């Protein structure tokens, strides 16, 4: 009985229903046209889905930039080829990148210009780390749900 | 410390067994039940009555009610 | 006071303290809802997510949704638009506010159907009641322009007009949409809407009941073990006389 | 037939009709409604009677109604 | 006899009464519900969405 | 400093002298657990309540759905809710069950552990009316409205008063708040307040059924009463359970699943069944200022019991006169919460004043006097 | 000091400013013609107020004083035989009338 | 707020009647504009 009943109250701290309903978002990587990047809502934060044409994983997947600032490795947490999925929000004053412009082809944040790359890695800016990369899944290649 | 200056006492010898050289609920229908019964005999001519009594005032008014919302014929028998 | 009928007792499937809601049943009423009183009922607390599960699959859940188009925004123009439901969201409503709602009935005002059968003495027996019961009004009582005639509802004279008929609807699992068939679902319907737990709660009642009947018997016999020693206990005055 | 479409309400609503009660209430009913309908000066009504057959008959429905529904 | 074994290897050393009362807990939840899940279902067959869903679990449209 | 630590220790010492080795009666009877179950009662809400707390908002726009929303959504919402609601009914049982049992036995001979239940009693009730607001539903408003405006009546200070404590014109947004506020706080009250009650209690010890000395035979609290009580405990809280469980709503107006509407007066505006007793004298005396004094007094008659007791004897136990009057009184008091309940229309409105009349008479008089008669008839 | 101090503390209960804002409406009758019915927010609740004519202040003095659930005449209402000032809700349940 | 302050309760009345505010619903359930009262707070330039 007491198991049960603090287990029960305790839990009734945990996340309620309607907010477990908006935990994860499911993304139909079946319906992005190519180099067009795209953005959805999730947790309250926009959320970059760009779908990489043929000189992403080549211009911006090549460079040869030494000394990185953090350690981004696209083996380390990564995956999918021509998809990249990323946090719309700048890691120096949670800011949401911008898909049109970006001195590298990728991302640039008009706050406090942070600019990044086609894959999302801080290149000029202030922002240290670079844009966060969510938890997700693939048992389902035409879709992806991310949280 | 309330346990040594409660009272004066003299004369009086107890007995008693542990809890484990002795049954729990004992002599059941020898005892037990004759006295429940013996309990209940002698109250029932104390509470049961005003609770009855209760009782039918609740039924007299709950009815009475009902029947004040009913129409009496002797209202309408002279509307052609 | 005032004169007015009571509904009677109809056994529901899930009158019985033990005894669980007939989700096909349930099922049933939602489709009664979703094609007949949401025309005019507001269901503010329940979510298309709320019926997987319970009803339908997360993929039929998935589709009544995408079946209505809800309001969100603002967009980057700060403008509102239109977008297809998702789970998560809630039966739509009928009118944008109140005021618009009784101009389309009368000056009626259809209420939010998401506890009804809590908030009317009888629930189900009393909603399945009206439902059905309509009916003209016996002599010497005239009912006003507007109103229809139902015995069940207080003054006698309800806004609501009929609602159902027979085959007014086709259940797609093979049931004869008789009227009674209808009201009887989508009451059952309205049981859950009201109250989500019933199933689960009584589930526990169970539990309870086991358990408390167990530990209880158990502390008798310990409280009376203990005590033992006191209830046969024996004494004597032995003064040196 | 051999295939029409009934709903067992209006069925069992005539079964319970011809019981006893229902019969003395409709009874009565019928009179108050013959006798008010008569009328061009009372303030009569007969509610009451049509209450008491509604209430006897559906109280009848009830103990059968929902043993023909699915 | 049990109650004189269990006396003497379970109930005698609070030690092992403790241990006991959990391993016996452990063991009571896991039979208690199994069983009582058991008992609500047979009570209500057909009702529950765990009875009616294989209609629409791949076998719709 | 001492041999065994239960004793030396400044705390376990307090934990001792009140729950371990504290004289008890040897005779006390199941009458006495009520004591107990109040304290368990009171654990109870205040655990149910604040984990309701957290996921409340006081807001005329939000509070209705708030609560709805927590049934609704959070895990075990549903459950909380209903034990903290029926948690209520369950304290009120038993607190009239503990005070019946104080007035049988003479137990408020003991005036100031008496004084302070008293005390006790209006707290909870201020508590639990402040509650029923919350969920801000017809009933909670309107009787909000109805039961706060009666102090209207006290003369000059009346709707000052009043308009002070509605923080406005009428019960709207800055009372929900001040209510939510005051029903998070009084509990914590009652559970000090409950601290001197069992503090003024233990200079005396407790009382017994024969109503004599008990000194010649006390007994260890525990295990005799720490296990009596925690029967007593699972006795009630079965009940308590199966109906939280399987017939939530009984004691519930439905009219408060609905949205507390400023537009729409219910037809039967009445508080919550452990009021309806005193609603009734409310009702019974047609003068909006006699009626409430009469409510008051309904309650604070409470202050005079112990000086009006002129029997001999403590208990009524070997008084069977004034044993019928006390469940005469008992069914007096059944019948005038069932008043309150019903219209005011005949045949209830007589019955009211009638019931109303013989609650103060068997108080004020009767008891009192049966009391000497039967010291005479002792030849005392 | 202690006065000011619980002085000031018991009237941080009483009415807020914007509370007291809106504790009583001014209304322009030249808005209001005769013959015709107005309504206004005051208090949460609709108030009425009707330029009645010098017609049906008439016949309202055919009115039986005596014959009525609650005995009063115009006398005991209106300041101004044009004008009729009522709070928009019904004595039996709440509604707002037409 | 500027009554008694920097203006006459005259002029606050006038200040508040320069600008139009959205009430409503009426009885059809349509938002609508009307002149603007003292109890009105200092309008939005924007709608969000
Ligand atoms: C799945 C479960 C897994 C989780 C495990 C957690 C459980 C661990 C429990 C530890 C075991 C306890 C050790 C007890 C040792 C002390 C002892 O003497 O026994 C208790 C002792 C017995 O005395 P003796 O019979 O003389 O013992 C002789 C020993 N040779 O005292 C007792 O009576 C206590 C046992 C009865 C408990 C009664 C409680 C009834 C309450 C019911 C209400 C329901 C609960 C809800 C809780 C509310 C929380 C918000
Ligand atoms: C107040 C609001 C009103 C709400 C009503 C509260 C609920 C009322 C339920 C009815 C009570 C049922 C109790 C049945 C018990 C009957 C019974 O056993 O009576 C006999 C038995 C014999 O006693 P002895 O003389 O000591 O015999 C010793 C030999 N062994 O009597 C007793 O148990 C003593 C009486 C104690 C119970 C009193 C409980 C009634 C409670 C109501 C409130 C009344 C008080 C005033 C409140 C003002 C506010
Ligand atoms: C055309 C709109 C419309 C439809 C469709 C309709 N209702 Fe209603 N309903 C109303 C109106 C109007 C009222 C208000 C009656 C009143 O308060 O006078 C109402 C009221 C109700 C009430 C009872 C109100 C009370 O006070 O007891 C319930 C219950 C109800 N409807 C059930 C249903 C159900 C179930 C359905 C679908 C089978 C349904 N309605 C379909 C318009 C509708
Ligand atoms: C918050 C509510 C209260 C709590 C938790 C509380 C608790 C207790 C406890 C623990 C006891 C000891 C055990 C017992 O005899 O039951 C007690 C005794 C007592 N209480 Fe209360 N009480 C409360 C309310 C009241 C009220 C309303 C009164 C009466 C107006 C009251 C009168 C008494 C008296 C007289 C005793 C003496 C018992 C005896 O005769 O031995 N209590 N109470
Ligand atoms: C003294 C014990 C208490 C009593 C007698 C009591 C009583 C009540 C009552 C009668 C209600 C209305 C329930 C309903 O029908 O919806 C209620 C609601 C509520 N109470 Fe308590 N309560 C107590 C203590 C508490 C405490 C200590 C808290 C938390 C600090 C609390 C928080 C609430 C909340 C948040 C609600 C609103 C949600 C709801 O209505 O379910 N309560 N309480
Ligand atoms: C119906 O039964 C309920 O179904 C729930 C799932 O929806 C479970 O979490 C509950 O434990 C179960 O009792
Ligand atoms: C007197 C003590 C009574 C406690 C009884 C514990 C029963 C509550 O047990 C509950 O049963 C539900 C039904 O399967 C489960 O879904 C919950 O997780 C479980 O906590
Ligand atoms: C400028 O107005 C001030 O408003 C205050 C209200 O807060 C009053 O207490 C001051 O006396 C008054 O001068
Ligand atoms: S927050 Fe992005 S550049 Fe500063
Ligand atoms: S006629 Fe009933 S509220 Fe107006």
């Amino acid at each position: 009985a007491a198991k049960n009943v603090v287990t029960q109250f305790i839990s009734s701290l945990s996340a309620s229903a309607d907010v477990l309903a908006l935990s994860k978002i499911e993304i139909k990587l079946s319906d992005i046209p190519e180099g067009k990047n795209v953005a959805f809502k999730w947790r309250g934060k926009p959320l970059f889905v760009r779908h990489r044409t043929q000189a992403e994983i080549n211009q911006e997947a090549e460079v040869d930039v030494s000394k990185l600032r953090d350690p981004q490795h696209d083996l380390d947490r990564v995956k999918k080829p021509e998809w990249v999925i990323l946090v719309g929000v700048c890691t120096h004053l949670g800011c949401v990148p911008i898909a049109n412009s970006g001195d590298f082809g990728g991302y640039y944040c008009p706050c406090h210009g942070s600019h990044y790359d086609a894959s999302g890695r801080i290149r000029k800016g202030p922002a240290p780390y670079n844009l966060e990369v969510p938890t997700y899944q693939f048992v389902g290649d035409d879709l992806v749900v991310v949280g | 410390i309330h346990f040594g200056n409660l009272a004066r006492v003299r004369h009086i010898i107890t007995y008693s067994l542990s809890p484990f050289e002795q049954r729990a609920i004992p002599n059941i229908f020898s005892d037990a039940l004759p006295n429940v019964w013996r309990r209940f005999s002698s109250q029932v001519f104390k509470v049961a009555p005003p609770f009855l009594g209760a009782y039918l005032l609740y039924s007299w008014g709950t009815q009475e009610f009902e029947r004040l919302k009913r129409k009496n014929p002797a209202d309408y028998e002279n509307d052609q | 006071g005032e004169l007015e009928l009571h509904p009677p007792a109809f056994p529901w499937s899930h009158g019985g303290p033990l005894s669980a809601l007939d989700h096909s049943s349930v099922r049933r009423g939602f489709q009664v809802y979703k094609q007949v009183c949401s025309a005019c009922h507001s269901m503010d607390y329940v979510a298309f997510r709320n019926l997987i599960g319970v009803t339908h699959t997360e993929a039929e859940a998935k589709a009544l949704a995408e079946e209505v188009e809800v309001q969100d925004g603002p967009d980057e123009n700060g403008e509102l638009f239109m977008r297809p439901g998702k789970i998560s969201d809630y039966f739509p409503k009928p009118y944008p506010n109140p005021e618009a709602a009784r101009a389309a009935n009368n000056g009626a005002l259809p209420p939010d159907l998401s506890y009804i059968v809590n908030a009317r003495h009888g629930g189900e027996d009393y909603v399945f009641s009206l439902l059905t019961g309509y009916c003209d009004p016996p002599a010497g009582v005239v009912v006003r322009e507007g109103l229809h005639y139902n015995p069940y509802f207080p003054g006698q004279a309800i806004g609501m007009a009929p609602p159902i008929y027979n085959e007014i609807l086709e259940y797609d699992d093979g049931t004869p949409a008789t009227m009674s068939q209808i009201a009887k679902d989508v009451c059952t319907f309205l049981r859950w809407a009201a109250e989500p737990e019933h199933d689960q709660r009584k589930r526990m009642g169970l539990k309870m009941l086991l358990i408390s009947a167990l530990l209880t018997s158990l502390l008798y016999y310990m409280k009376r073990h203990k005590w033992s020693v006191l209830k046969s206990r024996k004494m004597a005055y032995r003064p040196p006389k | 037939e051999e295939e029409e479409l009934v709903d067992p309400l209006t069925t069992i609503r005539e079964h319970c009709e011809q019981t006893e009660k229902c019969v003395k209430a409709r009874e009565r009913l019928e009179l108050c409604d013959a006798r008010v309908s008569s009328r061009s000066h009372t303030e009569e009504q007969c509610t009451e009677e049509l209450f008491d057959f509604l209430h006897a008959r559906d109280h009848c429905v009830a103990h059968k109604l929902f043993n023909k529904l699915k | 006899a049990l109650l004189r074994q269990a006396y003497s290897a379970l109930f005698r050393r609070t030690s092992t009464f403790a241990l006991t009362v959990v391993l016996g807990a452990v063991l009571f939840e896991r039979a208690f519900d199994q069983g009582a899940d058991a008992i609500f279902e047979h009570l209500n067959e057909g009702k529950l969405w765990k009875h009616i869903k294989h209609k629409y679990e791949a076998s719709e449209e | 400093m001492a041999p065994n630590i239960r004793k030396s220790h400044p705390l376990l010492k307090m934990i001792n002298n009140s729950l371990i080795d504290l004289p008890a009666p040897s005779n006390i009877s199941a009458w006495w657990n009520f004591g107990s179950l109040l304290a368990v009662c009171l654990m109870t809400q205040i655990l149910t309540g604040l984990l309701l707390a957290m996921h409340y908002t006081a807001d005329t726009s939000l509070a209705f759905s708030s609560v709805a929303h927590t049934c609704r959504n959070v895990q075990y919402g549903w459950l909380i809710r209903n034990l903290h609601a029926n948690g209520a009914s369950f304290f009120f049982i038993c607190i009239f069950l503990h005070i019946g049992r104080g007035l049988y036995y003479g137990s408020y001979l003991y005036k100031e552990t008496w004084n302070t239940g008293v005390i006790l009693l209006l707290t909870l009730m201020a508590t639990a009316f402040v509650g029923y607001v919350l969920p801000w539903g017809q009933m909670s408003f309107w009787g909000a409205t109805v039961i706060t405006n009666l102090f209207s009546a006290i003369p000059y200070i009346g709707h000052t008063l009043v308009e002070w404590a509605w923080g406005g014109f009428s019960v709207d947004n800055p009372t929900l708040t001040r209510f939510f506020a005051l029903h998070f706080l009084l509990p914590f009250a009652i559970a000090g307040i409950t601290i001197i009650h069992l503090t003024f209690l233990h200079e005396s010890g407790s009382n017994n059924p024969l109503g004599i000395s008990s000194d010649s035979d006390k007994i260890p609290f525990h295990p005799y009463y720490s296990f009596k009580d925690i029967l007593g405990l699972t006795l009630m809280l079965t009940p308590f359970l199966t109906l939280a469980l399987f017939s939530p709503n009984l004691l519930g107006d439905p009219e408060n699943f609905t949205p507390a509407n400023p537009l729409v007066t219910p037809p039967h505006i009445k508080p919550e069944w452990y009021f309806l007793f005193a609603y009734a004298i409310l009702r019974s005396i047609p003068n909006k200022l006699g009626g409430v004094l009469a409510l008051a007094a309904s309650v604070l008659i409470l202050f005079l019991i112990p000086f009006l007791h002129k029997s001999k004897q403590r208990t009524m136990t070997f008084r069977p006169l004034s044993q019928t009057l006390f469940w005469l009184l008992v069914a007096n008091l059944l019948i005038l919460t069932w008043i309150g309940s019903q219209p005011v229309e005949h045949p209830f409105i007589i019955i009211g004043q009638m019931a109303s009349l013989s609650y103060f008479t068997i108080l004020l008089i009767l008891f009192p006097t049966i009391g000497t008669l039967e010291n005479k008839m002792l030849n005392y």
